[PDB]
């Protein structure tokens, strides 16, 4: 039993081993970027009058 | 000095009567928590205290201190009517609520269908109009004045408004709001408490090895503040018809203002559980 | 022998530690610093939702940010209509426990499952006017925890024991199953493209997997108990968790290691629901407080608390077009906040 | 002209739905929750089979107009249990044990102790502060037949059996040997230490002595929900 279970868990370690990271900075800026160039189209955030509102 | 001391005491009991009862009603209507059917007893019996100390406590008050009436007669009906009306109204509440802890208690398994908010406010309307059908109908209509020349000297008078009924009046109105509601009570609390008591022995029995002061300490206070607070005066109340020239006014006067005090106790007894404090902090602050 | 297998894999682990930490450059933090802070933000009720007599454990916005669907203990499902808040539909159950409902993005198929391990499947526009059951999906030896509509043909669901397999509603027989956690799967989350999605099991571990391949990926360790809710960045590329020790960790699926937490020293009690905004700026989630908080996903830093429920909260979700946010709680009652 | 129709039509449908919501109160609000719990081999079968005749079970009988529901888990079957946050609402919670396993090992510790322990756990769960227990002790005659002419002793697996003496209100039934008497009331107090460990006042234990082929249970349950019922209402006014 354990004597392959163990076995899979060494070869799964090494399928998630092989693959290529990028540095935070670089999905630092692009999470900012994202979160400023869509920061104008979020009710919640900036509230919007009360005329457009259906809830009111 | 006296003049002035009696005013002092006549506010305080005012302020008492009111705040309580407003606080009470304010909590029980901005919280949907405690939107429950036995709560609706409560606000009934809350405001009918209320309106017992908004209407008859400060203009009685006024009458005492000034010792003169300076209002009409009709005035002077409409008071008694409503003092009648708030007096009834303030003891069948009791009364209905102690018949709905004994139905809780003793009928577990069918107290989900005998009580139902569409029976909870007919009842409600039921004991209004039972208490108000005895207050304004025979006052209004002359059916309870006396007959002795003092009484018809004052009735005369627009400045004196003072109390003179007679025996079948005063027996009858005495009968309907205190002595009926009374043995109800402690019947119901008497079975109350010996279920309690058996069901502490039979927790003793079950796990006594391993391991009366809270059902006492309950129900000899529910009964006694009621029975203290309103005995006295409906016994004077007979006394004074059935034999003249045996209570002075004075007396009168005293116990049925010792009576009016009971309006303040009743949040301090029917209002202690924990969700009421929680409701309270949060209201008050 | 077996013991020699297994100091194999530890020598791994840490390769991929020294990996991790070596792609490090600067931390989230300190790169977003110069931001100005959103400040204070203030959000009233709309409406008040009446009808369920029981607590409620979940609800799906709709697709047309209009109409929405729960579920609770009475073994029954309401679709309600925010707009005007009159009631559409009622459907009675077989089954008096369900934990999980879902919402299909055409609008036709609604579905839910609970303590029985059968997944139901609901027609609501059929000839002769009635709700009728559809499907019944079958097969799991667990209790399920959720389940999303991956299209209108085919369903994905997370079950008790510690598997998640996708569904064919026409035949009713799996297609791929994953495996590869040890506890139980509470929570999932479909990408937007609809391609990957992530589970979040009970020995805190988070993995990504692969719709098509059928094979998981990456796996992710930051947690320290069981993971109840997870939701998934709107780029596309980052997704968030809570967990039982009452903290929300961001992930990222391209640097693949947590980048910032959101803890308080006043709160020890759970979390229970995990949603973002429209723009991703906001991060609200509610707890065993009795209430909700609303968390700054750049700054980690508190900009308002939902209170004005009597119970814990189990239900969270933002509309399509970020108009409002709906909660709802065990004081079976349901709660608009714009 | 059709925004007054269609809203017309919509107002109608909240309607038909709330009075069917109305219908359905009453009968959600008559009806009693059971949770049935135990461990394996216990005898569960047995008395849910006997209870009828007159991955979830789920069974319906009325005693006295009185409507209980009762649930019985099968499918769930895992050391772990977090699918208990949903029965934090129940009246009681039935407990069904072997009593004559003392002898039997599963190797393991002997399975009483598996019991205790998931008693003891069940006792301090968090979301369960507030539900009784009801408490069967199956298997009565096993238990007899093992205790006595039987070689085996419970002192070795239980050693404080023996520094034991049978309770003085304890009342026997008819012609029973003194000894099992004995056993079977150490077993009972090994749960009673438990139960009253941290009870609060908040709730209690039933323990019962039930054999499979005995009849009278469905009468203990009712008595048994009764008395909590009753409890609850007293302790909510101050009276106990
Ligand atoms: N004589 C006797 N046999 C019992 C008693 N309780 C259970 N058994 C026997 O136990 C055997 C196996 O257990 P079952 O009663 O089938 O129940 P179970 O195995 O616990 O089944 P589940 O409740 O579904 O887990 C059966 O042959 C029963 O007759 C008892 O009190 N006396
Ligand atoms: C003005 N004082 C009145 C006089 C008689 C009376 C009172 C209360 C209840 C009754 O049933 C009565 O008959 C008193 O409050």
């Amino acid at each position: 039993a354990s004597i392959a279970q163990a076995r899979k868990l060494v070869e799964q370690l090494k399928m998630e081993a092989n693959i290529d990271r990028i540095k935070v900075s670089k999905a630092a800026a692009d999470l900012m970027a994202y979160c400023e160039a869509h920061a104008k189209e979020d009710p919640l955030l900036t509230p919007v009058p009360a005329s457009e509102n259906p809830f009111r | 000095v006296w003049v002035v001391g009696m005013g002092i005491v006549m506010s305080l009991i005012v302020l008492a009567i009111v705040f309580g009862n407003v606080l009470v009603i304010t909590a029980i209507a901005k919280f949907e928590r405690l939107q429950t059917v036995t709560n609706y007893f409560i606000t009934s019996l809350a405001c009918a205290d209320l309106v017992m100390g908004l209407a008859v406590v400060p203009f009685g008050a006024a009458h005492i201190l000034t010792k003169t009436w300076t209002f009409g007669n009709f005035w002077c009906e409409f008071w008694t009517s409503i003092d009648v009306l708030c007096v009834t109204a303030s003891i069948e509440t009791l009364c209905v609520i102690a018949v709905d802890r004994y139905f809780a208690i003793t009928s577990p398994f069918k107290y989900q269908s005998l009580l139902t908010k569409n029976k909870a406010r007919v009842i409600i309307l039921m004991v209004w109009i039972v208490s108000g059908l005895t207050s304004f109908l025979p006052i209004q209509m002359h059916w309870y004045r006396a007959t002795h020349q003092e009484a018809i000297n004052c009735y005369a008078e627009e400045t004196c408004c003072d109390f003179f009924t007679n025996q079948a009046y005063a027996i009858a109105s005495s009968i309907v709001s205190f002595y009926v509601p009374l043995v109800i009570m402690v019947f119901v609390y008497s079975r109350v408490f010996q279920e309690a008591k058996r069901q502490l022995q039979k927790i003793d029995k079950s796990e006594g090895r391993f391991h009366e002061h809270k059902a006492l300490k309950t129900l000899g206070i529910i009964m006694g503040t009621f029975t203290l607070c309103w005995l006295p005066f409906f016994i004077v109340n007979i006394v004074h018809v059935i034999q003249d020239n045996l209570i002075r006014k004075e007396v009168y006067i005293l116990l049925n203002w010792i009576g009016y005090v009971n309006s303040g106790f009743n949040p301090l007894i029917y209002c202690r559980s924990p969700d009421f404090r929680i409701a309270f902090q949060e209201l008050l602050c | 022998e077996l013991d020699q297998l297994r100091q194999e894999a530890e020598q791994l682990k840490n390769q991929i530690r020294d990996a991790r930490k070596a792609c490090a450059d600067a931390t989230l933090s300190q790169i977003t610093n110069n931001i100005d802070p959103v400040g204070r933000i203030q959000m009233r009720t709309r409406r008040t939702l009446r009808g369920h007599l029981a607590k409620i454990y979940a609800m799906h916005w709709g697709t047309d940010s209009r109409l929405l669907v729960s579920a609770s203990q009475d073994g029954k499902l309401i679709i309600w209509d925010s707009y005007t808040t009159n009631k559409v539909h009622a459907i009675p159950l077989r089954s008096s426990w369900v934990m999980t409902c879902a919402y299909a993005p055409s609008g036709n198929y609604v579905a839910c499952g609970g303590l029985d391990n059968i997944c139901s499947i609901y027609n609501l526009k059929t000839r002769e006017g009635n709700v009728r059951v559809s499907r019944e999906l079958a097969g799991h030896t667990g209790y399920l925890s959720c389940c999303r509509f991956l299209d209108d043909n085919q369903i994905v669901t997370s079950s008790g024991d510690t598997t998640c397999a996708l569904w064919d509603i026409e035949t009713g027989q799996q297609t791929t199953t994953f495996t590869g956690h040890t506890g139980d799967v509470m929570s999932l989350s479909l990408a937007p493209d609809t391609r990957l999605f992530v589970s979040g099991a009970c020995d805190a571990s988070a993995k990504l997997w692969d719709v098509r391949e059928g094979m998981c990926r990456q796996t992710f360790t930051g947690h320290e108990s069981d993971i109840n809710a997870i939701c998934f960045f709107p780029n596309g590329n980052a997704f968030a968790t809570g967990s039982d020790d009452a903290t929300c960790r961001l992930f990222d699926l391209r640097a693949d290691q947590e980048l910032m937490t959101y803890s308080h020293d006043n709160i020890i009690c759970g979390i229970t629901s995990v949603s973002f905004s429209k723009s991703g700026r906001l991060l609200l989630a509610g707890y065993d407080d009795f209430n909700c908080n609303v968390w700054d996903a750049l700054k980690a830093d508190r900009a308002g608390v939902l209170a004005g429920h009597d119970n814990r909260v189990s239900c969270l979700g933002v509309t399509d077009d970020g108009m409002a946010v709906a909660t709802g709680s065990w004081d079976s009652f349901l709660k608009i906040w714009n | 002209e059709d925004q007054r129709n269609e809203e017309k039509a919509q107002r109608e449908a909240n309607k038909k739905i709330e009075k069917q919501l109305q219908k359905d109160k009453q009968v959600y609000r008559a009806t009693h929750r059971l949770l049935l719990l135990g461990a394996g081999e216990s005898g569960k079968s047995t008395i849910v089979k006997q209870m009828r005749i007159l991955g979830i079970f789920e069974t319906k009988f009325q005693v006295d107009k009185v409507n209980f529901h009762m649930f019985d888990v099968g499918g769930q079957r895992d050391e772990r249990r977090k699918w208990i946050q949903c029965f934090n609402d129940v009246t009681a919670i039935i407990f069904v044990v072997a009593s004559s396993s003392y002898n039997m090992v599963i190797n393991q510790t002997n399975r009483l102790q598996e019991a205790l322990n998931l008693f003891k756990s069940i006792w301090n769960n968090r979301w369960l502060r507030t539900i009784s227990v009801i408490l069967f002790l199956n298997k009565q005659d096993l238990l007899a037949e093992k205790v006595l002419a039987g070689k085996s002793k419970i002192e070795d697996y239980f050693p404080e059996f023996a520094r034991y003496t049978t309770p003085e209100d304890a009342t026997p039934e008819p012609g029973e040997d003194p000894r099992v008497t004995r056993a079977k009331y150490f077993i009972r107090d090994e749960f009673l230490r438990i139960s009253t460990a941290s009870g609060d006042g908040r709730h209690y234990c039933y323990p019962h002595f039930t054999c499979a082929v005995d009849t009278e249970n469905i009468r203990r349950v009712f008595n048994d929900c009764r008395d909590i019922i009753q409890r609850m209402h007293l302790r909510q006014y101050e009276l106990l």
